[PDB]
């Protein structure tokens, strides 16, 4: 095990971490085209879950 | 005058640069949400024509005898009269130019010998009623009597279909205004409660950007003329 | 009097320097938001343009018989129109600067003939009257006569696409009240209250810069001229 | 009088002693930020001349035949205008005072024989016009005609380059209000809600040592003469 697997540099990439990144942003997203919220809205819960 | 697709450009990267209704290059806004749009176009643009005093347009209305009630409506035009239930329209437009019930307020009525016609007046015999705001009625239809109608008109109504029309033709200084109410409506229909304190900042900067307008008469409103009862009263 | 590639170097050297929409080395805005500031730009011009006047300019119109309403468009203009469409042009700018369709409120009207035509007079005969804002309208065209209309101008459009206008003219002291109104559109549209705060100070600093400008008169807004009343109503 | 250099020095060792854009020795601002002082400074002085009447300057203006609009621009000096565009200057300056395009606000016109000017005095045929703030008109320019306007005159542009001007001439009194300003605009720049607070504060500081200065009028803002109307009126 090392830290690369935890978590890449780059964002999306295949660590664990970046993975509940990319999959916490995807659902909502899916509000976010269903227009119920708005960008700012959007950007703001996603990072209250970092 | 523009075309609405740049009204839409316009909202893209305007007020709702930030919105989920846009396309991913900002250029658009989405197909499906194009009629939320356009329905509070036309609402913002009613709203514009009646505080503002903008355009005035007349229309030519033939009486027909048997017949007193003269109502506004499309129905009655001779581009758009359908000759099954309609024996003959008494509204005279255009080919190109097909009345489109944009009537808001009459303002006078000349006949076709040039005298005006008082409207409303209950105590003179000769002048004509309005039962309803967009109904003309005459108690007395002769032969050859034709009638002209000067009113306020409203902007004709937007349609994303191709036959209808797809053009704007407001005074570019009330451009905020437009997308200012349109902005209210469409955070105004998000129910969250962070929307809701933004639909009402633009709603007061529409309402601000109004009275700017009256406060400079930009759009020459006010109107005067030179006096006439000096000589009527007989001051001399 | 400076190109528009120095309004995006000032913004991101400017107002906008902590914000992410500038380049690696804030020198410039990114390609992809471009057209954002111009939309605010062109909006905040307009603003300036209408509490100040700036900026007066005269177009030239030739009565074409059979026809009474004459909107001031760049497509009837001699230049910049099509020939398959309009067959004859009525707004002559054959030297100078092109029309840019930037009426806003019309001030007075001098014929051919040296004498001034009377604006929106209901009881004088030979008024001319404006339906619309941006048209024009005359009841009697004439074989030969041609009018000059007197208007309180807006800055031109500003375009980035090729062949366009980026060119800005405005007095140097305005220039804190452009970017600060360009600053209120883009915090205000981020849907943040900790950017909502922000865009709300820069909208009172951009009300703070034109009641000084106001108060000091800066833009020589103010006229006076000598009476000419004492004569005519014959005090001797 | 000083370089721009001890104004970075003096921000350094001033307001700005306690920010990242600073070198280690606090000696001089970093290189890579110095376009956004440079930005912010001029802007602080375009204010401060607007307010206090600091600066008077005059130009020489020769009129041409055939021409009624004469802008102030520095393409029209004889020092900088391009002989490909331009057949023949009309503003005559030094090549070592070349023309900078420092107008505000104009004061008054005086031609080559003497005679004073009025100005936008719409019932006077001799009188001139002011289509733009920074535009001169002449509706009838004569052989030998040469006018001399006098205005008030903003600072020159500071730029960085050694070609462009790299001093500064503006009261000492008025050098914490300068301060002020452009740490107004730094502190703006921040978007943090600790920072805004703290560019309140200099603001407010700037605008009270703004009406300091007029309470005690140690700019000689002030200014009185001899009544002359006593004799025109005839009362002796």
């Amino acid at each position: 095990i090392t830290t690369e697997q935890l978590t890449t540099r780059e964002v999306g990439g295949s660590g664990v971490f970046d993975a509940l990144m990319q999959s916490a942003s995807n659902h909502l997203l899916a509000e976010f085209k269903n227009n119920r919220i708005t960008g700012g809205d959007y950007v703001k819960a996603y990072i209250a879950t970092m | 005058m523009y075309y609405i697709e740049e009204l839409f450009c316009r909202l893209a990267n305007g007020v709702l640069n930030n919105t989920g209704i846009v396309t991913d290059d900002r250029g658009d806004i989405e197909d499906d949400s194009k009629p939320f749009i356009i329905v509070a176009a036309n609402e913002a643009l009613t709203r514009l024509h009646g505080r503002f005093n903008m355009r005035n347009n007349n229309v030519v209305v033939e009486m027909q005898e048997g017949r007193t009630n003269y109502p506004l409506l499309a129905k009655y035009a001779v581009q758009s009269y359908d000759p099954n239930e309609v024996k003959c329209p008494f509204i005279m437009d255009l080919a190109g130019e097909k009345f489109a019930e944009d009537v808001i307020r009459i303002l006078e009525v000349y006949d076709d010998k040039g005298r005006r016609r008082p409207l409303n007046d209950r105590n003179n015999p000769c002048s004509l009623f309005t039962p309803r705001p967009n109904v003309l009625q005459n108690n007395a239809p002769k032969a050859w009597e034709v009638l002209n109608v000067m009113y306020q008109a409203k902007h004709p109504k937007l349609s994303t279909a191709e036959d209808g029309y797809n053009e704007i033709d407001i005074p570019d200084t009330l451009d905020p205004a437009l997308d200012a109410y349109i902005a209210y409506r469409y955070y105004t229909s998000l129910n969250t409660p962070e929307s809701s304190a933004k639909a009402a900042e633009y709603l007061s900067f529409y309402d601000s950007i109004c009275r700017e307008v009256v406060e400079y008469d930009l759009t020459s409103d006010t109107e005067v003329d030179t006096n006439t009862l000096f000589r009527k009263r007989g001051w001399r």
